[PDB]
């Protein structure tokens, strides 16, 4: 799987 | 490579000429280039600033083999293939006049920098010519039985360094009109002959693709030879390759005949560089003589290379 | 005993066994030069069928060579090493002794090499990533068309 | 090559001359 | 004139006619059928 | 099946395909 | 003086060759000449009416 | 076996090489893939891996297409640039004035060469003669061909127009031939 | 430097092949000469 | 080789005079596939997908066409080719991972299912990875499927 | 020696049109037309000279030229010009090869035959075979051919198929060959006839197709030999034992058991391993 | 900007004078126009103008020089490389696929896409193993001359189809002026006409009804001259046996 930004910015 | 010199870029073209371009000199102040060709015209350009060509002279008949700057920077000196020499004022960019007499193609020609002023003027009848830059008549000149495609004047003004096709350098004496040694070694013929800037050596290349430097101080042995450089071919034109010697007379410049230039050091021997960027004979490698590590390369491709030295 | 290097390519991995009881100085250059990280990132630089597949220039051209001895060494040559089949690590020179950074992978039995080059090593693992760098298109210069890059190249221990 | 076969016309083009606008910028702010 | 018209007929005889590919304007016999090429296309367009 | 596929093409027989 | 003579000869010749003003584009330059007019004459009489092959 | 030693034992299997690997201790001539007795002469594209590891099926996208090609072949171009991963600072400036007027120079360039080429086209100079024909001298260093290998001396070719006749019309037809396939299409990213 | 002479004077590592040219049947370059050399060498 | 010519005149007629109609090109690979000239039905399809290159339908049937002469790495590459140019057409999948499944070859259903679900689809190919994984067995690799 | 004779005289021999099939002489085209189509091709007429090479050969102002190309007219009989012409004036030899450009008279050779197989030729078929018709049938057709087709050069095989009235000769030499259809072409054997002399196609018998694909074949392998050193070629085809036995021990290089691929062993090169060259 | 010509099509001189013309002609193969290189050859004051016949596209699909036509590796025709070798010939020779095929493909032809070297030796090989009631002894009466002076025809009968016509024809041209010699190789017949018959006596003389030729045996005898007509194939086969039953 593509990994996503999880630091809400 | 990070900038070395104070150039637009660190190497760069001159084009413009029609002709092949047979000699390339620079101002003493080392901030104007005048250069002629083939087809009969000198360009003058400015090195610095913007690189922008700023003067044409045309007077000459035939191609100019040779042009040199006075000791102040405002005379050019043309020495053409119609038979003559010329002087030219760099103001007006009128012909202050013409030298005439030789009898035959002129292929060098050298002004004294230091004491009175004279041209010195070899030339395919065998003549030697010795004239004063004010009058159209020649002061002096002196006959040999060989054309000469080679000349040089001393720093004590009273000797002349003379080569030609037969394969030796002479040293005249200009008040005694006769040779005061010959310098043998070389067994093709001698296209340039350079004075080192402090005037301790003497630089010869020839048509044998051999680049010789030579002890040239009075009190020398009987061999008055130094050093002999190889890896600067002579391809298939027979050209007048000129050579120089960079101002602290470390390094040496000869143009080849694959479009590179090679610069030897005089003193070690090492084959310092092999510049390549000609599509023909580099008819002349020069050095800056204001200090700069600035090389310009004249060739037959009918372009000029300034490169800088990193 | 032999020690592992691993070759992590852009067509598999290949794990080299080194044999430092037969020619051990080129067995350690070899060694801190991948530890180092100084084989990470440079290319395959030459590919011929049947005969090769060399890399290790720092800048991908021939010339290039960073050996931990300073810039070159000598020749290691044990004749109880011979090139005598497909798949075997040797250190390349050019001539005399001019070992710098350059690795030698014979793909085919070559023996006309024997005692002009340091053979230092062996393929374990992997021989169908180096049957596949043979079978690359190269262009005129023994150069592939594409990049065959190599990435990391571990003691692995 | 191209296929055309225009006769030249036209063949400078006009230019905005002081005065005319154009080609002098402000800040939008200004604007 | 002639001599641009008589290197046009030369050209013609010599390398022959290019008569497909060029933009015919739009005269007036042609403006009623050039509107309903365009609305056709344009309410395809829509649809699609 | 480059290979296969031109033997298939130089032994065709349009014998049995007339019948579908 | 006498075995650099024939080298001297050679030298002499390709340089006058070379840069002479004579052969400034490498040739011998001569102006545009008028022909006979019986040759242009014997053009169009010969072509004729352009019917043989 | 191990390598203390390797003498007196000589790979008679396939497997004897491990995955694979002749062995330098052995004096004998080993083929760890067998006999290479043909050619490899198979028509697959190189199989590359990325760097996690994984077979890479990118060159099946960018099959006839130029390395400067921007293709989007993957589920991670799906993704907004802020929210993909491996993305910091992302600097959203237009070029400075020096890069801005640098290529300004070079598409004029080209488009003047275009204007002189359409403008060639457009109206022929009348009569299209030129005589200022200089000549182009080559260094041509020939190689072996036609069975004998000596070297053959190297060449100066003069390279000259050819004078035409100012009145010959052009001298073929033009052909209409039908248009050739686009360039390879780009995966669909719906 | 890639010009100076021990850089030209490094040679090219590894073996060499045991199995370019510009134009199809050998090298041409173009070149620059005067147009007297060609004809006195053709002559 | 009068009846092939004349044919082969009247396909090239109907394809230069509507190209846009994909049935043309269908008889015309179709007729060529019938005298076993696979070549030039391979170029006649491959020019259709020049004309339609993001038809599904046009790749369904030379994909079909190529398996059922028995033509397996060529109709793998042609998958290959299909699932790279419409990865969003669930259809092209799952044909896909049907041919790799029929001719045995687990590992790779298996690597053609992680590159589906690397594209992230929907609900049902997560589905049919799981009952893939459970039909043979296997059921931590299911339970990574799940995570 | 002997001077190039003067075949026909400069009296017989002018340039005028054709006789008049039509209304308007089309003077771009140089043809008649007008009249009707049913005269078209009409008929094949009878040469104005035949030519004796034992007779009308000699020397002209091309033995002083090396490359000068035999004369086509001279093979037709018509060439007044004799000593002054600039071609050759003598038959084609053995050694007279040409290039896959031109014939032996320097006209181009074309890509592809025409549909009315005559004129120069193709140059993608080494075609040394001529194709001859319209013979009066008679009982003597072989004897009175292979007296008139063999004064043009050297032949390979001459098929008379009888009672057609055809026959189909193959020189050695390609030259011959065109020289013989341009000799020959319009002309008579025994009575007033005009010989169709054109180009052969290819002879469909399964043994002259096999014949002619291995004169191909050794064609190639001279060349072959030509180009390889003549060890390495004597290695090549292996029938003398004793190369055989060179070759197993020159390619072991010191590993036994190595048996050299022809790649790495029949190599050419200044940094291959073998002698070289 | 430059051809593609073999060493043997340009001149002797080092030095060559070329002219160049843009769109000169159209390429041999393709009819496309494309610049013609033209020089001067060695036959000078007379000859042809070399020049270059195919354009360089096709050059490098066909591997040959631009001038003679002819394969750059080994000097053949191409089209006898190409039978001889079995290549592939890599481009279409129809009408329109050939302007299709050259402006879809000029970019990569010109970099080596779309070596035989190996298929030489493999040719090599293959031709290596090339693999191409008896009568009585023939008596006296065979090579004795007959009665009639006008009996002048030399029949030969064992001739197979490697021999040529032209070996014959100088193996009796030792003995005689020969007026015809029609050699049928599918009738394995041959017919010798000389002019005088003393020609056709001596080669009686010394053949005595046999002959070797290039290693082919053959039987001479004496003949009126008959036609050769549409023959069975078992006459054809005995006859043969009869020629090699010429040496026993
Ligand atoms: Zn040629």
């Amino acid at each position: 799987l593509v990994r996503r930004s999880e630091s809400l910015l | 490579t990070p900038r070395t010199s104070n150039l637009k870029a660190p190497l760069m073209e001159l084009s413009g000429h029609t002709g092949e371009i047979f000699t390339a000199k620079f101002d003493p102040t080392g901030t104007l280039i005048a250069s002629g060709s083939m087809d009969r015209t000198i360009m003058l350009w400015r090195v610095y600033g913007d690189c922008e060509n700023y003067g044409v002279l045309n007077g000459h008949k035939a191609a100019i083999l040779d042009l040199q700057w006075s000791r102040d920077g405002d005379i050019l000196f043309s020495a053409s293939a119609d038979m003559h020499l010329a002087s030219w004022d760099l103001t007006t960019g009128q012909r202050i006049r013409r030298y005439i007499g030789h009898e035959e193609i002129i292929n060098a020609m050298d002004v004294t920098q230091r004491g009175e002023e004279l041209l010195i003027s070899g030339s395919d009848d065998g003549t030697i010519g010795i004239w004063d830059p004010r009058t159209k008549n020649a002061v002096d000149y002196i006959e040999t039985d060989f054309p000469i495609t080679a000349v040089a004047v001393s720093e004590a003004g009273n000797e002349i360094y003379s080569g030609g096709i037969d394969n030796d350098i002479k040293v005249w004496d200009i008040r005694k009109k006769a040779v005061v040694h010959t310098m043998l070694g070389h067994n093709d013929t001698i296209t340039t002959l350079r004075v080192s800037p402090d005037g301790q050596q003497l630089l010869s290349y020839a048509m044998d693709s051999t680049a010789r430097t030579w002890d040239i101080r009075p009190f020398a042995p009987t061999d008055r030879h130094i050093r002999t450089f190889d890896g600067a071919p002579l391809g298939l034109e027979k050209n007048l390759i000129r050579g120089s010697w960079s101002k602290d007379g470390k390094k040496i410049a000869v143009g080849a005949g694959d479009g590179t230039v090679v610069i030897w050091g005089s003193d070690t021997g090492k084959l310092l560089y092999k510049l390549p960027g000609h599509k023909g004979t580099v008819n002349c490698a020069e050095f800056a003589p204001d200090g700069a590590p600035i090389i310009l390369s004249a060739s037959s491709d009918r372009t000029m290379l300034l490169g800088e030295l990193i | 005993m032999a020690t592992d290097v691993a070759l992590e390519t852009t067509m598999g991995t290949i794990i080299l066994e080194l044999y430092n009881q037969h020619a051990p100085r080129t067995c350690e250059n070899f060694k801190t030069l991948a530890a180092r990280g100084y084989y990470d990132g440079t290319i395959f630089h030459r590919v011929i069928k049947d005969f090769m597949v060399q890399g290790g220039d720092p800048t991908g051209t021939g010339r290039g060579g960073r050996s931990i001895y300073g810039d070159t060494f000598e020749d290691e040559i044990h004749p109880g090493l011979r090139h005598t089949g497909a798949g075997i690590l040797s250190m390349a020179n050019a001539g005399p002794n001019t070992n710098g950074s350059q690795f030698f992978l014979t793909l085919a039995p070559t023996p006309w090499l024997d005692g002009k080059h340091t053979i230092f090593g062996r393929v374990k693992k992997g021989i169908r990533v180096l049957q596949r760098m043979g079978l690359v298109p190269t262009d005129a210069d023994d150069r592939p068309k594409t990049e065959i890059k190599i990435i990391r190249a571990y003691v692995v221990g | 090559a191209y296929h055309q076969r225009l006769l030249p016309a036209y063949t400078t083009l006009k230019f905005r001359q002081p005065g005319q606008g154009g080609a002098a910028d402000k800040s939008t702010r200004d604007l | 004139l002639l001599e641009r018209w008589l290197g046009n007929l030369l050209s013609r005889q010599f390398e022959g006619r290019h008569s497909k590919g060029v933009a015919k304007t739009v005269t007036k016999q042609r403006v009623e059928s050039h509107f309903d090429l365009e609305l056709r296309a344009s309410v395809m367009a829509d649809l699609m | 099946e480059i290979a296969r596929n031109e033997w298939q093409r130089a032994h065709f027989d349009p014998k049995k395909q007339q019948v579908g | 003086i006498a075995k650099f003579a024939q080298k001297k000869k050679e030298w002499l010749r390709m340089q006058r060759n070379r840069f002479g003003e004579k052969r400034k584009g490498g040739f011998v330059e001569t102006q545009k000449a008028d022909m006979p007019p019986e040759h242009l004459r014997k053009i169009v009489k010969d072509i004729g009416d352009v019917s043989q092959k | 076996p191990p390598y203390p030693n390797r003498a007196g034992w000589r790979p008679r299997a396939p497997e004897d090489f491990g995955d694979g690997g002749a062995f330098p201790e052995i004096p004998v001539a080993q083929y760890p893939w067998g006999k290479n007795d043909s050619s490899s002469k198979s028509n697959a594209l190189v199989v590359q891996v990325d760097s996690e590891g994984k077979v890479d099926y990118t060159a099946i996208a960018r099959q006839g297409h130029s390395s400067d090609r921007i293709i989007h072949a993957s589920f991670k171009d799906l993704i907004p640039l802020r929210q993909r991963a491996e993305a910091g600072q992302i600097d959203l400036s237009r070029p400075s004035k020096e890069e801005v007027e640098a290529t300004a120079e070079r598409t004029k360039n080209a488009l003047a060469a275009l204007v002189s080429g359409a403008l060639a086209a457009q109206k022929p100079k009348n009569v299209q003669v030129n005589t200022k024909r200089e000549a182009t001298f080559v260094k041509y260093t020939p190689s072996a061909q036609m069975g004998n290998n000596t070297k053959k001396q190297e060449r100066i070719i003069k390279i000259v127009e050819r004078q035409r006749d100012p009145m010959e019309p052009p001298k073929f037809k033009h052909k209409k031939i039908p248009r050739g396939p686009p360039s390879p299409p780009p995966p669909v990213m719906h | 430097v890639p010009y100076t002479g021990e850089n030209l004077a490094r040679p090219s590592y590894g073996p060499a092949n045991p199995f370019k040219n510009n134009v199809l049947t050998g090298h041409a370059e173009e070149m620059y000469i005067s147009e007297a050399t060609f004809r006195a060498k053709h002559r | 080789k009068e009846y092939q010519g004349r044919k082969r005149r009247e396909f090239e007629d109907y394809i230069r005079r509507n190209r846009l109609r994909l049935q043309n090109w269908f008889q015309y690979a179709q007729w060529e596939l019938e005298q076993k000239e696979f070549a030039r039905a391979r170029s006649i399809f491959e020019r259709a997908l020049d004309v339609h290159p993001n038809n599904t339908q046009l790749w369904i049937r030379y994909i079909e066409a190529e398996l059922k002469n028995r033509n397996i790495n060529h109709a793998r590459n042609l998958l290959d080719r299909a699932v790279t140019r419409l990865p969003r057409v669930s259809k092209l999948w799952y044909k896909y991972v049907y041919v790799m499944e029929m001719l045995g070859d687990i590992p790779g259903t298996r690597q053609v299912f992680d590159r589906w679900m690397k594209w992230e689809p929907d609900e049902d190919a997560w589905n049919a990875y799981i009952k893939l994984e459970k039909r043979y067995g296997e059921y931590e690799r299911a339970r990574q499927i799940f995570a | 020696r002997r001077p190039a004779r003067p075949q026909i005289d400069p009296a017989l021999v002018k340039s005028e049109r054709p006789p008049q099939t039509g209304t308007v002489f089309n003077i771009w085209y140089n043809k008649w037309s007008g009249g009707d189509r049913e005269d078209k091709y009409l008929s094949q007429t009878h040469a104005k000279g035949r030519c004796n090479i034992a007779r009308d050969s000699g020397y002209t102002r091309a033995d002083s030229r090396p490359g000068s190309y035999f004369c086509l007219y001279f093979a037709r009989g018509i060439c007044p010009k004799g000593q002054d012409c600039d071609y050759l004036h003598r038959l084609p030899t053995i050694h007279d090869i040409f290039n896959p450009n031109v014939d032996c008279f320097g006209r181009d050779k074309f890509a592809d035959y025409r549909d009315d197989m005559g004129g120069v030729g193709s140059f993608n078929r080494q075609n040394r075979t001529i194709y001859v018709g319209r013979i009066h049938v008679t009982d003597d057709i072989e004897e009175i051919v292979a007296r008139h087709f063999a004064e043009w050069g050297q032949i390979e095989r001459i098929r008379v198929l009888n009672n057609r009235g055809v026959a189909f000769i193959t020189y050695t030499n390609e030259a011959n060959a065109q020289f013989a259809k341009e000799a020959m072409a319009h002309q008579s054997l025994d009575h007033n006839e005009i010989l169709n002399v054109r180009w052969a196609t290819a002879d469909p018998n399964p043994l002259a197709q096999k014949r002619e694909q291995r004169r191909i074949e050794e064609q190639a392998a001279e060349a072959i030999r030509r180009a390889l050193p003549a060890e390495f070629v004597a290695e090549i085809e292996g029938k003398d034992p004793e190369a055989r036995k060179r070759r197993k021990l020159e390619s072991s290089y010191g590993l036994e058991g190595y048996e050299a691929p022809d790649a790495v062993h029949f190599a050419r090169g200044p940094n291959a391993v073998n002698p070289r060259g | 900007d430059f051809p593609s010509v073999c060493e043997n099509c340009l001149p002797e001189n080092p030095y060559v004078k070329m002219l160049k013309e843009d769109y000169g002609a159209e390429c041999k193969l393709c009819t496309r126009p494309f610049t013609v290189f033209s020089w001067a050859g060695d036959g000078r004051a007379h000859g042809r103008k070399k020049r270059t016949n195919i354009c360089l596209t096709c050059a490098r699909l066909k591997n040959a020089c631009q001038c003679c036509i002819m394969d750059l590796q080994f000097g053949l025709p191409i089209v006898i490389r190409d039978k001889a070798l079995e290549l592939i010939a890599p481009g279409p020779q129809s009408e329109i696929n050939r302007e299709y095929f050259a402006q879809n493909n000029e970019r990569a032809i010109e970099e080596g896409r779309a070596k035989t070297d190996e298929k030489a030796r493999e040719l090599l090989r293959r031709l290596a193993n090339s693999k191409p009631a008896a009568l009585p002894p023939p008596g006296p009466k065979d090579w004795l001359p007959p009665a009639d002076k006008s009996i002048m025809s030399l029949f030969i009968t064992g001739i197979e189809d490697d021999l040529p016509e032209w070996k014959i024809r100088d193996f009796f041209k030792q003995y005689g002026k020969i007026k015809s010699l029609v050699v049928s190789h599918m009738t394995h017949c041959a017919f010798v006409n000389y002019e005088t018959r003393e020609g056709a006596e001596k080669a009686a003389t010394e053949l005595k009804g046999r002959a070797v030729i290039a290693g082919c045996p053959l039987r001479i005898r004496w003949s009126i001259p008959r036609p050769i007509g549409t023959m069975n194939k078992e006459e054809r086969a005995e006859m043969l046996r009869d020629g090699r039953s010429a040496f026993p």
